[PDB]
């Protein structure tokens, strides 16, 4: 890729003695110029991740290259050690067991012959974005190389620590405009929109005497976003797109998942049940519809479903969902003529959580993407089907709203 | 066959409740509730029912977005 190449020539224009950030999208090939460099230096390489699938994922990219299996390539985990070798080596990390405090299960002392027997020469940090804590602080403060390298796709962050890395790590050297990268590859055009539901007067009332993060469980269980999410549904179920959902809350996510009857991954939940739910979801049309916590965010993104639906969130979290949004944004690639990705942010009239959603937009804009404002599309009020739309179903809603608060 | 002066206001049922609630905080205000997009206030009052309007609609959306 001609941005990689254009990220690679900083490092064949000293060669000796350097140290920044990389940004490239997640459906960019970053590993691939981790690989690059390592052909270039060609020493004991550390890369830090934070998940195994990551760990797998950089394996096969040392399966690309060349050699893994001889006593040369390492990999270090909490389930079993790998011999290494001087003069050239490619091991995975984790953040968790470099760290630690006093806790040991006869590992650290095989992750500090790694670190004592000065086996190192390049740095590589999977997501520096994650990087403003403690933890990075220290493995940065038992760590030292000759070249440093982080590779990440975003940095907006509210905490006023991004500007740190600056020299913790190093400047950043090169960020990619990502309208030009969607030039280059068709990696889903980003259309912002928030959806503008009305409110209702018992629920306005009630949300004004609610506060903390009780209202949100007024905001979210509003009839008018069940209407109009039951109308989005439906209508992307028509256009045949599949559609995926999101959710900060995990009550609010199993209240919208069960009363839409579709299946829902959250915490605490058996892996086979995920795993499960994922091929049904890969496999079968006839799920097109899935509901999605952070876990599920995460952990895992497919590039399917061109309709994503944010309903929950949480204060100040915007930068994280965009993230994650742009994580599911670059996560579909495959040059296609049309090719439309739709965000829609389903919000309601007088509510505290819409303008910080409008900050999580503004993040939005920093990217370059394009936002628009939407009241209402045309179509819902044609909609028999829709729930929560009689004053009966309003005001039954609204006592189990009020013991939902009760209990809570 | 009776009728009184007083100050018809038309406004959605949200701003309706934000003005119930200014009759609540400060009283003398609001003389009727006429239905769901009407009330009846005393006059005196319209050009603060209005100004509080915007101070409660300034706490309310926030927005520096800075």
């Amino acid at each position: 890729r001609p941005y990689q190449e254009k990220s690679l020539s900083k490092m064949f224009g000293n060669g000796r003695a350097r140290s920044g950030i990389i940004v490239l999208p997640c459906g960019a090939g970053k590993t691939l110029v981790g690989i690059t460099a390592a052909c270039t230096i060609k020493k004991s390489v550390i890369v830090l991740c934070t998940s195994s699938v990551s760990v797998m994922q950089w394996r096969q990219q040392f399966l690309x290259x060349x050699x893994x299996x001889x006593x040369x390539x390492x990999x270090x985990x909490x389930x079993x050690x790998x011999x290494x070798x001087x003069x050239x080596x490619l091991v995975v990390s984790t953040y968790s067991m470099v760290a630690n405090x006093x806790x040991x299960x006869x590992x650290x002392x095989x992750x500090x012959x790694x670190x004592x027997x000065x086996x190192w020469g390049f740095i590589i940090l999977d997501e520096v974005h994650v990087v403003p804590a403690a933890m990075f602080r220290r493995v940065v403060s038992t760590i030292a190389a000759h070249a440093k390298l982080g590779l990440t796709a975003t940095l907006v962050r509210e905490d006023d620590k991004i500007g740190d890395l600056n020299f913790l790590i190093g400047p950043k050297l090169y960020e990619a405009n990502w309208m030009e990268l969607s030039q280059k590859g068709h990696i889903a055009n980003v259309q912002c929109a928030e959806v503008w539901c009305p409110m209702t007067a018992e629920f306005y009332q009630e949300y004004l005497r609610e506060t903390a993060r009780k209202r949100m469980l007024l905001y979210i269980m509003n009839p008018t976003k069940f209407q109009a999410c039951q109308f989005l549904i439906q209508y992307h179920e028509r256009r045949g797109d599949k559609i995926i959902v999101f959710s900060d809350n995990v009550y609010a996510l199993q209240e919208y998942a069960l009363k839409m009857g579709k299946p829902f991954i959250y915490g605490s939940t058996p892996q086979q049940e995920r795993m499960n739910i994922l091929q049904n979801f890969q496999y079968n049309d006839q799920i097109n519809t899935i509901f999605l916590s952070k876990v599920g965010d995460t952990s895992i993104d497919l590039p399917e479903a061109t309709c994503l639906i944010q309903i929950s969130s949480h204060y100040g979290s915007r930068r994280q969902e965009a993230q994650r949004l742009g994580r599911i944004l670059r996560a579909k690639r495959r040059n296609d003529e049309g090719f439309n990705a739709f965000f829609y942010s389903l919000v309601s009239k007088d509510t505290q959580e819409m303008y910080y959603s409008t900050k999580r937009q503004a993040f939005l804009v920093d990217q370059g993407y394009a936002f628009k404002v939407i009241t209402h599309l045309h179509g819902m009020e044609n909609i028999p089907n829709l729930a929560y739309a009689s004053p009966r179903e309003r005001r039954e809603l609204l006592q189990e709203v009020l013991l939902k608060n009760e209990e809570a | 066959a009776r009728a009184r002066k007083g100050a018809l206001v038309q406004c959605d049922p949200s701003i309706k409740a934000l003005i119930l609630q200014i009759d609540a905080k400060m009283s003398d205000i609001v003389l009727e509730e006429l239905d769901d997009t009407h009330l009846l206030v005393n006059p005196s009052k319209v050009e603060f029912v209005k100004h509080e309007l915007n101070r409660l609609l300034s706490k309310n959306i926030y927005n520096p977005m800075d």
